[PDB]
């Protein structure tokens, strides 16, 4: 609920409205949340719909181009991206030219990812680090594969943007305006194996050149 | 103490205020200017 | 551009006390939480500086 | 010291400053939303 | 009108140091005064109030 | 003079308009003579334009819901000010007795 | 909170990627002393790990990570030390920018 008072919308909405600007920041929030839910529900969540015959455990702590070999054999029908933490990707770089072995960069969104055998690495933070262990998540997406979806409401009353709606509640007392954002979310998996986990993934090793 | 919303000094912020030309204090109607004819 | 030599940021102050739901599963009728989004009353402003001879 | 012409202070009370629109220091790419498919 | 609730009154700082030469007779060759005009650096602003019910 | 459909005396051409609003204390009052206009460095008042709701320039009436008693609510508010652009666009007397009658014998 | 420095002094892959944690969302270019590409290219022949390049402004820029390295003579050298600079632009993405005056008299 965000509350907006009727003088400050009155007086201050030149150039920019207020409460245009209040709501843009809150769908901002709400849109990171979303994000944050996709991956740590435990309900739908990516680290919690993964099944224990799909989830394996780095060899020497660090992510290296073996384990990422390994997690690949996992869903070696059609992957799609890798998900990891920032500090993940620079462990698998630093990984990566410990045995001089560069891996190419493709663009998109933007955005410049690493790849490994062709399949993108992703960087989220929120891919939780603790105790400098993170998680390397892979995923196939689409119907059609039989692969992970998202799901979302149409035809709501208010709707903003598809799965999101804004609704005016009233005025309490104070001459302070309420407002409803409501979003509705899921994750499906159609099939156990469009999913694997690696964990234990140790992000805060380093090697020496002499 | 806890607000519920935001607050006019911050909001104040985002909007421009109303400037006026500088006054002069010292302005008379001039009278004598306009009771003259010139040649 | 700007218009008159005065370039003024603004800035979202405490962006972790904005307050939001998530149900787990089975929702229920609890109250939401209100919040609103601050600001900085004090934004860092910047004037343009001469390179002249 | 005595000036020879306006400053920049006393001038500057006659002109708009350019604001901009509030900047959100969280947020992120989000890459996830649009890497998947929804149905 | 006020288009966002902020009202500034600009004003000329001390108008008798503005300096002017006007000759009573037989003009000369002598250096001509050098002025401007100088502004107050914070003048009043004046803030709608609202009356509601 | 004429002006709104009422008549007003003036003093040197200067209208005198009354107002129960200035304040009377103890048999005493005040005068106040005025400029206006932003030609002229006068006195002027301030309103703020395009409100939600407006009804007249200034005034905005917003309906604001029910209240459970089947009692519906409406929000109106006015925003004004004042202000003065030169210091000698206004003047106030003061002590003005109210109470002093003159004999004629 | 967006400084640091260097592990054993010279510019390695390991203190790029470093310098990337901090900037991570949409880099755009390094910036450094042209004497600082040379001692980053010599840390990368040392590791075997020879950097593509791009072409921008009819140059030839080392990349790292996809990211162009541009060099400046602006860049401070003193003492045998240089600095690495990572930055991201534009206005949409809450980068940096430049700011002009339009509209003057000449």
């Amino acid at each position: 609920l965000l509350d907006v008072h009727t003088r400050v919308s009155d007086l201050y909405s030149s150039p920019h409205d207020q409460v245009t600007q209040q709501l843009r920041l809150t769908i901002e929030t709400i849109k990171e949340r979303q994000e944050y839910e996709l991956v740590n529900n435990p309900e739908y969540g990516l680290l919690a719909q993964a099944t224990p015959e799909q989830t394996i455990q780095t060899l020497a702590g660090a992510p290296t181009p073996d384990d990422l070999d390994a997690l690949i054999t996992k869903v070696w029908k059609t992957p799609a991206f890798f998900l990891t933490h920032p500090l993940g990707v620079a462990a698998f770089g630093r990984e990566c030219t410990y045995r001089g072995v560069p891996p190419p960069t493709v663009s998109m969104y933007g955005a410049q990812f690493i790849t490994w055998r062709g399949i993108p690495i992703v960087p989220s933070d929120k891919v939780p680090v603790e105790d400098g262990t993170t998680k390397f998540v892979l995923v196939r997406t689409g119907e059609e594969r039989q692969g992970v979806v998202g799901l979302f409401q149409p035809g709501l009353v208010g709707e903003q943007a598809p799965g999101l709606s804004v609704r005016f509640t009233g005025i309490n007392r104070s001459a302070i305006a309420s407002y409803l954002v409501t979003l509705y979310t899921s994750l499906a998996v159609l099939t156990d194996d469009a999913l694997a986990v690696l964990d234990g993934v140790a992000v805060d090793q380093f090697h020496e050149y002499q | 103490n806890e607000s519920q919303a935001l607050g006019d000094l911050a909001a104040r912020q985002l909007a421009n205020a109303t400037k006026t030309v500088p006054q002069l204090s010292t302005i008379t109607p001039r009278f004598l200017l306009h009771l003259l004819s010139w040649v | 551009p700007v218009e008159a030599g005065i370039y003024r940021v603004n800035r979202v102050v405490n962006p972790d006390r904005v307050a939001i739901h998530s149900e787990a599963g089975a929702g229920t009728e609890e109250p939401l939480p209100e919040t609103y989004v601050d600001y900085e009353t004090h934004p860092r402003e910047y004037t343009l500086r001469s390179i002249s001879t």
